[PDB]
């Protein structure tokens, strides 16, 4: 009975500059956790459809490092502890978003990324030829 | 209003104390967690989204061509010869150097100009002519 | 293990309750959410990497798991 | 055909956390969110209400307490964008010299003891201070009371007093402008 | 025989905790990592820094909450915050909890330059897994 | 071996793409290498591969003497060096020892 | 006597409540306010998983209760307001290079710690098919041979990656400034080109 | 409180060739070419001959961060296979587990 | 009152309740007042919203809510208030 009246809503002012215009915009993540990234990947996937984004989303084969160490302090070399870091993926492939689209939607799922996800956004940005490549200088 | 306040003056203890005060009446404990999400952004505390791996640094505004064109620098060396040779391949390997101010380039630089500047003896023995 | 009836009706008791939280966390009907969208449910809001299926978080009837 | 590209919205860099906490209201079953979320911490009373919050704050200056008298501890910057507001503070004028720029500190980092008596020694020496320094002085002085801000660690009644350095001061002070009086 | 992070049987009297009953060898299998950060991650940087950081936090906690901790600490780190994940016991005063709360994450916050936050979790005794 | 055209064209290249112009021999273009990175001195793996052991140790030393670290294992050592003095085997005065 | 904890806060809660409230942001998982008997553990034998409450296994899942179905979608409404729209112009990716024939990558590292830094983000890459350009015969011909392996027979896309200098602004400007002198110089004809 | 001398004298080797790293750069250019006179070379060689000892950055010792061991550590983590063990078998570094395959 | 309750909701305007103590004052006499005039229902329903998410009652204040339970002949509430007193 107590709900808050006159909800105030951020100022998003509408600038008189064009908007970056994005051809994909690849975002892998990787984390430790397959269940982790899988639950990343529902919400990532979800906030873009209730954005009007167009997303796909694969997995990139894993990585597992392993390495090996001596299992006692003196001698024993016979006798090794081996340790590994798996690293698994999930690239989430967005299209034909404009910058702000981007930022905002960037933003709110890197401000979500969970403890032990790492991320890696890479961005094709579409461009048109400098104006000094119109026309030859000779 | 007065058409012309005094902004050459600036504010004294008053004004400052006033301001604080002003600010205690809407000041109440964070009432969830966006709010210290908001609080500790702008305090400048928590990092600010989607990231850019280089907020902060603005390289002292410099431009791409003070890293990348470095000749305008080599006016005090010889025009010719191996102290020119030399000097264009410490440009060179400066101008690929993407871990350097071109504060700190200036630096190296100016250096050599010193250095070779030092051992005109020796140069002029093995007939380079150093200025 | 002393696990006394009155034990476990108040464990039936505290799933039946809490399988309806769980369905309105995820926009659910109370009154279809089987036990998969349970289990499908728990994953997502605990996801765990557990090799072993038996130490992942589970939430299921006092019956199947006592 | 052509292309019709848009323009760039702009926000501030809390609009996105401001627009996301516009969604939620607040909580009914939950004490104040400045509390620990614990069954044996959560407040039971208004007094302890007052009283958690205030044993927080407690440790609180107990740290910046520490902080601060220990600084060589915390002067290591490991944060990129360098954060201004978690290193140390530096509360004494390191400026020893009697000149302008030296009064400026005492008056800035409102020492009115370090003022009252480097302004007795420059005013032996015989240099000339500016009307705006001056002022400046007269200002902390006089908003104080003479009465040092007391920080950290080292009424009823009339707490002013007649035989006060404040007064004597104008007494001192050649010029006396508007803001003076 | 190994002896690595291993709690021996003894005489069926001795509680651990789940934690303190898995072997290494079970460390992504039946429990999991008592730090997450990137550092660890194909292709990421600091992982020395990290894990100075969590040497220390460990430390540190343990002797500024002396004899309350009831398990191992859950460090987490998402982007520019540090959450330090408790389980407490409820024996001290909470207003020596509030005071320990406001005094670590001040002062981690101003040495580790970072918005450190602590979370505690309260139990009435240590949670027994298993009497070896 | 590089025809003329073939040569101009690559010096050309370099020009333009900022890489060395003259001829020259392998054991010069180090100079290049040796200013296109840092030296490994500088890098901060190298100069800040080291906890700062003085602050950590300094910092819980004032901590404890505060009273708001509890240091088990300086209580330990400070009960057995209670005890060694007791004993009567307490650390000897500096240059006042036994012998001259 | 001895304070007695209160009874977890679950109780009071309605089984129909907003769950976006308890959990706004994301915080680590709370027994006293997750209305769940959710188990977690390897059960000892004859035993089951372990209770919610000091179980760390559970502390340490990286929980998704800030991030409900529910909450992503109110989310979201209130974050359409940030957005603007794609050209409809530039329906498919035919469309896309033929009003836009560059494109420029870069990448962003999200990674966690006190320093943003990342020195992978300075690269820039320029990407650009030669169709695109106001090339003659003579000129795409010693572009092709001023850029080497940086084009791309089969595709016709000359790339141009740049990491010379610290910033990414300064990478694309000298991106650009080389496809523009490559442009220039592939046109200017020089006597000694003769010696073909 | 470094954790020996040994690690203390590493401490200042490291500190040291970092101060003479740019003036270490700089000479060994003069001399890692052939464009320059051999006399001026000559110089070079000795003028960097006579930077201290413990500027010379061959002579830093990549030891335990913890125990100060030198020999047995992984770079990544700058410990010793023994305090990385000990870490990594309590749960305690981020990601890294038992290797079986 | 609701008036006064609907000012402060609107906009940021909470943020002029003040401190602690004029944030108690305000909940307690705004609550008591609801008890009092205010249909036993509708009490209830301001009763959860305000107790304990905004305001620590004083022992006043559970008497007026006993009150207002006695007017509105709702005693099978009484167990219940008297949990929450504790
Ligand atoms: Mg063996």
């Amino acid at each position: 009975v107590d709900v808050p009246k006159d909800l105030t809503k951020p100022v998003v002012t509408i600038s008189d500059e064009p908007d970056i215009l994005y051809k994909r915009l690849s975002v892998l993540v990787k984390g430790h956790d397959k269940a982790v990234l899988d639950s990343y990947e529902y919400f990532a996937v979800l906030a873009a459809k209730e954005l009007g984004i167009s997303i796909k989303v694969h997995e990139p084969p894993r990585k597992i490092e392993r390495f090996t160490l001596l299992q006692s302090v003196h001698i024993y070399k016979k006798h090794r502890v081996q340790y590994e870091m798996r690293t698994l993926y999930r690239c989430l492939e967005l299209e034909h978003l404009t910058g702000s689209t981007a930022d905002v939607y960037l933003e709110y799922i890197q401000r979500n990324l969970p403890e032990g996800v790492a991320m890696e956004v890479t961005k094709t940005q579409l461009e048109q030829l400098p104006e000094h490549i119109k026309e030859p200088i000779w | 209003t007065k058409e012309a306040p005094e902004t050459d003056t600036s504010p004294s203890l008053w004004d400052v104390e006033f301001a604080k005060q002003l600010a205690t009446v809407n000041e109440q404990p964070l009432q969830n967690g966006f709010e210290e999400l908001i609080q500790w952004t702008k305090e400048g505390k928590l990092w600010e989204f989607p990231i850019n791996n280089e907020a902060g640094f603005d390289d002292d505004g410099s431009e791409f061509h003070e890293h990348i064109f470095l000749e305008k620098h080599l006016e005090s060396f010889p025009k010719q010869g191996p102290i020119r040779h030399f000097m264009e391949l410490v440009t060179c390997g400066l101008s690929k150097n993407p871990y350097l101010s071109v504060k700190q380039k200036v630096e190296h630089i100016e250096w050599f100009r010193n250095y070779f500047n030092e051992k005109k003896d020796i140069l002029k023995e093995s007939n380079i002519q150093f200025n | 293990e002393t696990y006394t009836e009155d034990f476990i009706k108040k464990q039936i008791e505290e799933f039946n309750i809490g399988k309806r939280h769980l369905a309105n966390m995820m926009g659910e009907d109370p009154e279809t959410f089987t036990q998969e969208d349970i289990d499908r449910a728990i994953a997502y809001l605990f996801p765990s990497g557990l090799f072993e299926k038996r130490a992942r978080p589970v939430m299921k009837h006092p019956e199947q798991i006592f | 055909e052509e292309v019709v590209i848009p323009k760039k919205k702009t926000w501030d860099k809390v609009a996105v956390l401001q627009a996301l906490a516009s969604t939620v209201n607040r909580d009914t079953t939950a004490v104040p969110y400045v509390f620990q979320d614990d069954p044996y911490l959560m407040p039971a009373s208004s007094l302890e209400s007052r009283s958690f919050l205030l044993a927080k704050k407690s440790g609180e200056n107990v740290a910046k307490f520490i902080i601060n008298s220990y600084p060589k501890y915390f002067q290591k910057d490991i944060a990129e964008p360098h954060i201004p507001c978690l290193m140390p503070e530096y509360f004494e004028p390191q400026i020893k010299d009697i000149s302008e720029a030296a009064l400026k500190e005492r008056i800035e980092l409102r020492k009115v003891k370090a003022s009252v008596d480097m302004f007795d020694q420059l005013l032996q020496a015989g240099t000339t201070v500016s009307l705006e320094t001056t002022n400046s002085l007269l200002d902390l002085l006089c908003y104080y009371g003479d009465q040092e801000p007391s920080t950290d660690y080292h009424q009823f009644g009339v707490t002013w007093r007649a035989k006060n350095n404040a007064e004597r001061i104008f007494s001192l002070m050649p010029e006396k402008n508007e803001h003076s009086y | 025989k190994n002896r690595a992070a291993r709690v021996r049987v003894s005489k069926g009297d001795k509680p651990v905790t789940y934690e303190e009953a898995h072997a290494p060898h079970y460390i992504a299998h039946r429990k999991g990592w008592l730090s997450l950060h990137t550092g660890n991650l194909d292709g990421e940087d600091h992982a020395a820094e990290r894990t100075v950081e969590d040497v220390f936090l460990r430390k540190f906690m343990w002797g500024t909450f002396p004899g309350c901790l009831a398990d191992q600490l859950v460090l987490k780190r998402r982007g520019n915050q540090l959450e330090i994940c408790a389980v407490v016991l409820r024996q001290l005063s909470p207003h020596k909890y509030y005071f320990l709360v406001g005094y670590s994450e001040t002062l981690l916050s101003y040495f580790y330059k970072c918005p450190v936050r602590l979370h505690l979790q309260t139990v009435p005794s240590k949670v027994v897994y298993k009497y070896l | 071996s590089l025809s003329e055209y073939a040569f101009r064209m690559s010096r050309l290249s370099a020009r333009l793409f900022g890489e060395v112009t003259r001829p020259t021999n392998s054991k010069s273009m180090k100079v290049v290498k040796l200013f296109s990175e840092l030296p490994l001195a500088k890098k901060k793996e190298t100069y800040d591969w080291y906890p700062n052991h003085h602050t950590y140790a300094e910092l819980m030393q004032t901590l404890r003497f505060l009273g708001l670290y509890r240091d088990e294992h300086q209580d330990f050592m400070d009960e057995q060096k209670r005890l060694k003095k007791l004993r009567g085997k307490e650390k000897p005065k500096k240059g006042e020892g036994k012998r001259a | 006597p001895r304070r007695k904890a209160l009874p977890p806060r679950t109780e009071k809660m309605a089984v129909d409540q907003d769950w976006p409230s308890v959990y706004p942001v994301a915080a680590p998982f709370k027994p006293s306010a997750v209305p769940l008997p959710v188990r977690m553990g390897y059960p000892v034998k004859k035993g089951v998983p372990m209770a919610k409450e000091g179980n760390l296994e559970l502390l340490k899942i990286p929980n998704f209760l800030h991030l409900t179905p529910v909450a992503i979608k109110k989310h979201c409404e209130a974050l359409k307001d940030f957005c603007t729209e794609w050209p409809a112009a530039l329906d498919s990716d035919e469309k896309c290079e033929k009003h836009f024939p560059i494109e420029i990558d870069s990448t962003d590292y999200v990674s966690s710690g006190p320093s943003v830094r990342n020195p992978r983000a300075r690269v820039v890459v320029l990407r650009v098919k030669l169709s695109s350009l106001n090339l003659d015969d003579h000129a795409k011909k010693k572009l092709i041979k001023l850029v080497g392996e940086r084009y791309c027979k089969t595709t016709d896309v000359l790339t141009i990656k740049t990491d010379r200098c610290p910033l990414r602004r300064q990478n694309y400007d000298y991106a650009v400034y080389l496809l523009t002198v490559l442009y220039h110089e592939s046109w200017n004809t020089e006597e000694w080109e003769k010696s073909k | 409180h470094y954790v020996d001398w040994r690690m203390w004298r590493d401490v200042k080797r490291r500190k040291m060739a970092y101060e003479y790293a740019d003036e270490r750069l700089r000479i060994n250019s003069l001399r890692k070419n052939t464009i320059l006179p051999k006399i001026l070379q000559d110089v070079a060689d000795e003028e960097i001959a006579a930077l201290p000892r413990d500027s010379c950055p061959v002579r830093i010792r990549n030891r335990c961060v913890m125990t100060s061991r030198p020999r047995g550590v992984k770079r990544r983590w700058r410990l010793s296979r023994i305090v990385f063990r000990h870490l990594a078998d309590h749960g305690q570094l981020s990601g890294i587990q038992r290797a079986t395959w | 009152a609701y008036q006064v309750h609907g000012l402060l909701k609107t906009g940021d305007n909470w943020k002029f309740i003040g401190p602690d103590q004029h944030r108690n004052f305000y909940y307690s006499k705004f609550f008591d007042l609801i008890c009092l005039m205010e249909q036993i229902d509708v009490t209830l329903k301001w009763y959860e919203d305000l107790i304990p998410s905004a305001y620590f009652p004083h022992s006043q204040t559970m008497i007026h809510l006993l009150q207002a339970l006695d007017v509105a002949n709702r005693l099978e509430v009484i167990p219940k208030i008297w949990k929450d007193s504790k």
